[PDB]
């Protein structure tokens, strides 16, 4: 009858009532998002109340069970997942102030909008307005109306508001035992308790520092090259020498440089592979898009799916009567009920997407064993990892030959692999200069590091220093660029985005080497080889039950972050841009901006 | 034999309080058990099932009731988990068979059914064919127990059955016919 029994006892009731409570919250979501109306917009609201109400009386219940006399690692987890406060640590009134200002702020950013010069009665929405223009638009002068207007007119909304949320939040860290809500974020990447496997919070900087200089070579020279094609574009307003205008990237932060692709293609004369047409013509629809998902999964000696998911699923959108939320989504409603919501058309964007959606699916029914709080990904950066490696496989040219939508006839070449690379590098390298230097602004200024007076001067040399991104036009303290972003003003982790890509390719690579695959690494096509499966499958199953360094030493052979499979996957990208950059300079100056 | 009266009734048991009827002094055929439903399992541990109307017994008991999908395989001899330990043990020594089919089209409920309660806690492991159907806090710590508490908690918990779940958490109902032979 000691403690460790009696914690065993007590996870075993909060399983049970956590997996009713939790399937009738999820449940609920489901019915909202596939029906939106009031009335389930309060049955979600009165069923999440429901859980937040049960998860808060067993947090208290759950503090009776000191973690000191407990041996076994998987009670110890569970009870770490359920003893964290969180907000509840704070005085009512701090409570209800921070839940204020997260809601003021959600939305501030999703209902902001931002009128045309002159013309008060034409106004736009971040989406699809601003979106479309920061996309589509070649004239310098508006791309910079649309990201002054967004910074001036959001970003001054949101500023005291991000000043009083990160002295609550700090407030919040330090009352749970952390150093500073920075801390409390990277608490998810902690491994303790583990011989050879452990893992600080603070060691997660220094990695992330680590494998970022790696990466610096191949990024320095993608930027050089996009360089000399805007300049072609913007034949006036890009200095040779110097930093790229950030309204210039194609996005509205620069968070991606995928809309970039149709300035640097570097073989434009070539079409990218594409076989939408090959779609249509064979009379394909959203039920064989996700029956072939299914066969890839299949082939590589994964599960089938079950019954409930194909009569569930809501796999195409349901018309102009019945509202739906058509983002791609991946559920696990709890007890076996899993479910895909997405609006599918017959594109090969949706069918990636059904092979990324369905290698989410799969990665929650492997772990479905578990212990309910154990239900979730080794960390942040594994779940997504998991379905990009599916959706990385399903778009190489090989599986399109064998599935039949790619020509049986059709000839790779180098200049189509040097247009598909640069393509992803575009959408994957580019990202990780922004996502570093993103979290580590953040980490900086919850560290308090950076005064409040010098946020916006520390934030735009280091977007110099690191992207390599320069502001057009000044900004003094008044604005809060960072918070103009979905994932600052709202209370998420950013990191997420960096070192799930390290994830990405270097769970690639290992499953290539099972597979036995010869050639370079972009091409690999893990179908059948149910060597990979297993290997990967060994992993899936755990759920957080392991270390997640573990998790990753099974099927990587090693136990932490790593570079080399991603610049091993854009080698021959690599090779060519440092070809065609050997008459540019390579690099930049952080002195010149086009306001000076 | 009036084997309909078994599998074919309006609700089953619980499995913490089993429905065993015993059916004696009577012609049994054995091919009416395949007219009731497709099953997910008939196995059949000390007798073949081709032979069971060669067979003669004093008594046959009819043990039925409702059990999760996962937990079928736990109604047989040498098995653990909630059900072999606290609701229904077969001896290791066992003649008889047991069949099991899903009744997710009768059982489940879109608010959840939760009239099925299964033990989950109990002091000491079951007997062979032993039942308990009391309903008394069960202690888990070291203080002494007064109504539910901080280190006590019932012993029973309901299995909320939904038409949505999947197979392995739908409800199945199954009866097991254990053989027994004295003197005449
Ligand atoms: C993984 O293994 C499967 C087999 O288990 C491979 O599928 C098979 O692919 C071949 C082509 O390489 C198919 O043969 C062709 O079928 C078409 C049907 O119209 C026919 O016109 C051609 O002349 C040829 O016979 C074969 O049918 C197909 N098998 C199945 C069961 O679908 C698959 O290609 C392998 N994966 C990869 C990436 O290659
Ligand atoms: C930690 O506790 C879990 C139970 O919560 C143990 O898992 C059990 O291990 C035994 C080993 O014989 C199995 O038969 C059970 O089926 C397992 N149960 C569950 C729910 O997984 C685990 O082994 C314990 N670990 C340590 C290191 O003591
Ligand atoms: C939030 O969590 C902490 C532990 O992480 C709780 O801390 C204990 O609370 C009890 C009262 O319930 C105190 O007697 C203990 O001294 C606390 N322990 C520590 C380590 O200080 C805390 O109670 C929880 N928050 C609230 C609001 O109760
Ligand atoms: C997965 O499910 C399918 C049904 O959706 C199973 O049945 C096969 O389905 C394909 C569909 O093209 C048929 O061509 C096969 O003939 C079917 N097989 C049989 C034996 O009839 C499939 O077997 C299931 N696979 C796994 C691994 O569970
Ligand atoms: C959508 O929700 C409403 C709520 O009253 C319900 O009546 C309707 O049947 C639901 N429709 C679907 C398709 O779920
Ligand atoms: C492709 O290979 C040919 C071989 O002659 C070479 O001349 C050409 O430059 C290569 N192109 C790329 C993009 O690597
Ligand atoms: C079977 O269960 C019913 C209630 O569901 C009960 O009335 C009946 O007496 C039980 N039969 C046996 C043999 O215990
Ligand atoms: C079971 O009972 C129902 C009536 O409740 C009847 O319609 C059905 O035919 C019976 N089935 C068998 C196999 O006796």
């Amino acid at each position: 009858s000691t403690i460790e029994e009696q914690a065993k006892t007590f996870l075993d009731k909060f399983n049970h009532e956590a997996e009713d409570l939790f399937y009738q919250s999820s449940l609920a979501s489901w019915n909202y998002n596939t029906n939106i109306t009031e009335e389930n917009v309060q049955n979600m609201n009165n069923a999440g109340d429901k859980w937040s109400a049960f998860l808060k009386e067993q947090s208290t219940l759950a503090q009776m069970y000191p973690l000191q006399e407990i041996q076994n690692l998987t009670v110890k987890l569970q009870l770490q997942a359920l003893q964290q406060n969180g907000s509840s640590v704070l005085s009512e009134d701090k409570s209800k102030r921070l839940n204020t200002i997260l809601n003021t702020m959600s939305t501030i950013y999703s209902t902001g909008k931002v009128c045309n010069p002159d013309n008060p009665q034409e106004c736009l929405l971040l989406e699809p307005g601003l979106n479309e223009i920061m996309a589509n638009s070649l004239d310098y002068n508006e791309r910079l109306w649309a990201w002054e207007s967004w910074r001036s007119e959001v970003g001054k909304q949101l500023r005291p508001l991000y000043e009083e949320y990160v002295v609550l939040k700090n407030e919040m860290a330090r009352a749970n035992h952390y150093e500073d809500y920075g801390d409390y974020w990277r608490g998810d990447y902690e491994v303790n308790g583990v011989d050879g496997y452990d893992y600080s919070r603070g060691q997660l900087i220094e990695d992330v520092e680590h494998t970022f200089e790696e990466i610096k070579p191949l990024y320095e020279h993608l930027h050089a090259y996009v360089r000399a094609k805007l300049m072609n574009a913007y034949p006036s307003y890009i200095s040779p020498i110097g930093c790229l205008p950030a309204h210039l990237l194609g996005d509205m932060w620069g968070r991606f440089w995928t809309n970039l692709y149709s300035l640097t293609v570097p073989f434009g004369q070539k079409p990218n592979i594409d076989v939408t047409d090959a779609m249509v013509d064979q009379a394909w629809d959203a039920q064989r898009i996700f029956k072939e998902a299914e066969k890839f999964f299949v082939s590589v000696g994964l599960p089938n799916m079950t019954q409930g998911f194909w009569e569930n699923s809501m796999l195409t959108d349901p018309g102009n009567v019945q509202k739906a939320v058509c983002h791609p989504t991946a559920w696990d409603l709890g007890k076996g009920d899993f479910r895909i919501l997405m609006c599918t058309k017959v594109t090969m964007d949706d069918f990636l997407t059904a092979h990324h959606e369905m290698g989410h699916i799969q990665y929650d029914m492997a772990y479905a064993a578990q212990p309910f709080l154990l239900r979730n990904g080794a960390n942040e950066g594994f779940h997504e990892a998991v379905g990009e490696i599916m959706s990385l496989s399903a778009a190489t040219p090989k599986h399109l030959k064998s599935i039949g939508l790619l020509s049986p006839d059709f000839q790779e070449d180098n200049e189509t692999e040097i247009n598909f690379l640069l393509k992803q590098a575009l959408t994957i390298v580019g990202t990780l200069p922004f996502t570093y230097m993103l979290e580590k602004w953040r980490w900086m200024v919850f560290k308090g590091e950076i005064p409040k007076d010098q946020w916006m001067k520390k934030w735009w040399e280091m977007k110099r220093e690191i992207v390599g991104v320069v502001e057009p036009v000044p900004h003094d303290e008044t604005y809060c660029d960072p918070a103009s972003l979905f994932h600052v003003s709202n209370d998420y982790s950013f990191i997420r985005y960096y070192t799930r890509t390290l994830y990405q390719f270097q769970f690639q690579e290992a499953l290539c080497q099972a597979a036995k695959h010869e050639g370079p690494l972009h091409k690999c096509d893990i179908s059948n080889s149910t060597e990979a499966g297993q290997k990967l499958f060994n992993m899936l199953r755990l759920g957080k039950s392991e270390p997640w360094t573990l998790a990753l030493e099974n099927v990587v052979g090693a136990k932490n972050m790593n570079v080399r499979p991603l610049l091993n996957y854009f080698e021959p990208l690599f090779t060519w841009l440092k070809d065609q950059n050997k008459n540019s300079f390579v690099g930049w100056s952080t002195d010149w901006s086009p306001y000076a | 034999c009036p084997f309909h009266e078994v599998f074919n009734a309006t609700r089953f048991a619980s499995v913490y309080a089993w429905n065993r009827t015993r059916i004696s002094n009577c012609v049994a055929d054995y091919s009416v058990l395949y007219n009731f439903a497709p099953f997910f399992a008939f196995k059949c541990y000390g007798v073949s099932p081709t032979k069971l109307n060669d067979l003669c017994f004093t008594n046959v008991y009819a043990d039925s009731f409702v059990i999760k999908g996962n937990e079928v395989s736990q109604i047989a001899p040498g098995q653990t988990g909630n059900i072999a330990d606290y609701n229904y043990k077969l001896p290791d020594d066992f003649t008889g068979c047991v069949i099991a089919w899903n009744s997710n089209k009768l059982d489940s409920k879109h608010s959840g059914n939760y009239d099925y309660w299964y033990r989950s806690l109990r002091k000491s492991k079951l007997k062979p064919f032993e039942r308990d159907i009391s309903t008394e806090i069960y202690q888990a710590g070291n203080k002494p127990c007064k109504g539910k508490g901080p280190n006590c908690y019932f012993p029973l918990e309901s299995y909320g059955f939904r038409p949505t779940y999947g197979v392995g958490h739908q409800p199945y109902r199954v009866v097991v016919l254990s053989f027994e032979l004295l003197h005449a």
